[PDB]
């Protein structure tokens, strides 16, 4: 992914301030809200029954939580997110089987989360430089589709 | 298809735009340009620069023809048809497109009406525009 | 949404389908796990042999389904409420696999209704059956 | 690099009843129909306005020649449709910027017109061999994407 250098600072800036702590979690969580078919993929979560009890269970938290570092890593090696994502994308394509189009979807609630959180801070030139970062880490982890 | 609850969620939240349509309409579609610049391509005639006014007086129209669907959740293909003849007969917009401005239109809304898009809430906004994405891509006359 | 037109070649396409119906049903339902076969774990307790009676079973269920749906292509929501709870609700089946049978229904009509089968009637029952996966993906209750 | 040795038997058994000057012209002619928004990538074709203007019109019978030869190029090198299709990835990404999930609508077109030509000859397994060849053609002409 190429990122201008103003738009690097801009992410690393706005990245800094991630609350690691819920961040994640409200990501994956309003992902199993939203598009309720990927809950299929956390058979072993418990509760995911209603909205309140997908965000607040705590392996969603926990999970999300390791979602935003393999994201975290991503932003530290965009000149090689092919590699860096080689084994998730081993387990989510060989085994999981997880569809591509989620991986996208799970992208853009991140944003969503993200422009959540930092309301205005999230203006549209940060968005479209997150843009091209999660539709890279989206890429690399269906990339052993291709 | 939506519930009775997508309905009263979404009224209740594009309910609290207000007098800040064709600003957040505005806000959607400068997001849309900005990230997926491939959708500028459906507006050549356009003055696309940031703070446009063409793109700030279009984005009123986005907004304002949201706020109608609202208001005509349960007859939008009527309601709609106008629209439809213009997206799906004659810009021949691809589906795709529609699903970029629905996500930019989501963002917008978390950044402005944070206590708004809850996660119920921003299910039921996606099906919202999921729904009238569908009515303005298909060619039903 | 579908045209009056849509409605008009989906009716007359699946009458002339008759009573082969569960035939193509189970057909489709063959070609589909044997295709995709991810699918087959949405049925994890199924005989999925080939010319497997629970197939030809489940393919006559599938088929009436649609044939009901027919029948009420202006009241699907209502008609197919039922269906919708359980693959929305209870299965949460993907929607990327009801594009995956929709085609599969396509192929198994072309390869035994050849003259029925012309790009119009091709047009309309693909947005039929993506209008009853839109249906029955979508929790409305 | 996918698809069995039987598959392949499969394949090229009965790409060789196929005729090359029609059916190519009949997949681009219905995804046009059925996906009509497609029709906006081929502006200077002419009359689009229906089903049989669509069908008929010359220049779509003629440029559904030149996809289905790609297609056949494919074929005869099907474990490395990535170099097959690479100068057609470039322009259908890079330049003409189509969608990747048209790749995927044009590819099942075909499936269906083989399916309305052959009949009972398009048996299940025919089609599971086919279904891989056209999802192989389609992630190809996306790899600018990737
Ligand atoms: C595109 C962004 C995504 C990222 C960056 C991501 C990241 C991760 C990470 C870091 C793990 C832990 C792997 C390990 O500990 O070995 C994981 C596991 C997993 N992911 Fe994802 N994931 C993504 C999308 C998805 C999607 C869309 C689904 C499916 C709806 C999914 C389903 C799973 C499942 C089932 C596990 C296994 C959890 C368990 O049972 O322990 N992931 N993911
Ligand atoms: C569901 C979301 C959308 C809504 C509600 C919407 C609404 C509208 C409205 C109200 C107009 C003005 C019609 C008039 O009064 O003449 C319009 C025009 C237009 N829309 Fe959309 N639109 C949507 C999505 C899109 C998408 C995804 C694209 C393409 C990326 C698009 C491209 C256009 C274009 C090119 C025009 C014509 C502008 C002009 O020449 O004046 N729209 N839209
Ligand atoms: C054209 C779309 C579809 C129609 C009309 C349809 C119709 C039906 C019908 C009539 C039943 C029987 C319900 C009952 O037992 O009362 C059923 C069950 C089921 N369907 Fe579908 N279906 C469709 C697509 C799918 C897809 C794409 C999947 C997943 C790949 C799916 C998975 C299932 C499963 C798992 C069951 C329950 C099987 C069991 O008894 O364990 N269906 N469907
Ligand atoms: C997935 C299989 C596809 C194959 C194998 C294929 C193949 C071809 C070939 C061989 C050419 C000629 C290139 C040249 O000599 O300049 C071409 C051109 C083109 N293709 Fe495709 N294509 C595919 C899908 C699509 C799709 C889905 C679209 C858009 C919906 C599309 C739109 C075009 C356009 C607009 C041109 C240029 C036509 C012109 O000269 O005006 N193609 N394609
Ligand atoms: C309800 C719904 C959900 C999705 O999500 C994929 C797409 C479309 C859709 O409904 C479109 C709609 C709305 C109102 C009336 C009609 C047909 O009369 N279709
Ligand atoms: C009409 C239609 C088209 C597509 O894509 C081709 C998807 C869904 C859809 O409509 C589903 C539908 C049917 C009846 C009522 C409602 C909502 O009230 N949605």
């Amino acid at each position: 992914v190429h990122l201008t250098p103003e738009e690097k600072s801009a992410v690393t800036a706005l990245w800094g301030k991630v609350n690691v702590d819920e961040v994640g979690g409200e990501a994956l969580g309003r992902l199993l809200v939203v598009y309720p078919w990927t809950q299929r993929f956390f058979e072993s979560f418990g509760d995911l029954s209603t909205p309140d009890a997908v965000m607040g269970n705590p392996k969603v938290k926990a999970h999300g939580k390791k979602v935003l570092g393999a994201f975290s890593d991503g932003l530290a090696h965009l000149d090689n997110l092919k590699g860096t994502f080689a084994t998730l994308s081993e387990l989510h394509c060989d085994k999981l089987h997880v569809d591509p189009e989620n991986f996208r979807l799970l992208g853009n609630v991140l944003v969503c989360v993200l422009a959540h959180h930092f309301g205005k801070e999230f203006t549209p030139p940060v968005q479209a430089a997150y843009q091209k970062v999660v539709a890279g880490v989206a890429n690399a982890l269906a990339h052993k589709y291709h | 298809v939506l519930s009775p609850a997508d309905k009263t969620n979404v009224k209740a939240a594009w309910g609290k735009v207000g007098a800040h349509a064709g600003e957040y309409g505005a806000e959607a579609l400068e997001r849309m340009f900005l990230s997926f610049p491939t959708t500028k391509t459906y507006f050549p005639h356009f003055d696309l620069s940031h703070g446009s006014a063409q793109v700030k007086g279009h984005g009123k129209k986005v907004a304002d023809a949201l706020t109608n669907a609202v208001a005509h959740v349960d007859d939008m293909p009527n309601a709609l048809s106008a629209l439809s003849d213009l997206h799906a007969h004659k810009l021949r917009v691809d589906p795709v497109n529609f699903k970029l401005l629905s996500h930019c239109l989501l963002v917008t809304l978390a950044a402005h009406l944070p206590a708004e898009f809850t996660p119920a809430v921003h299910a039921s906004l996606d099906k919202f525009l999921a729904s009238v994405s569908t009515v303005l891509t298909s060619k039903y006359r």
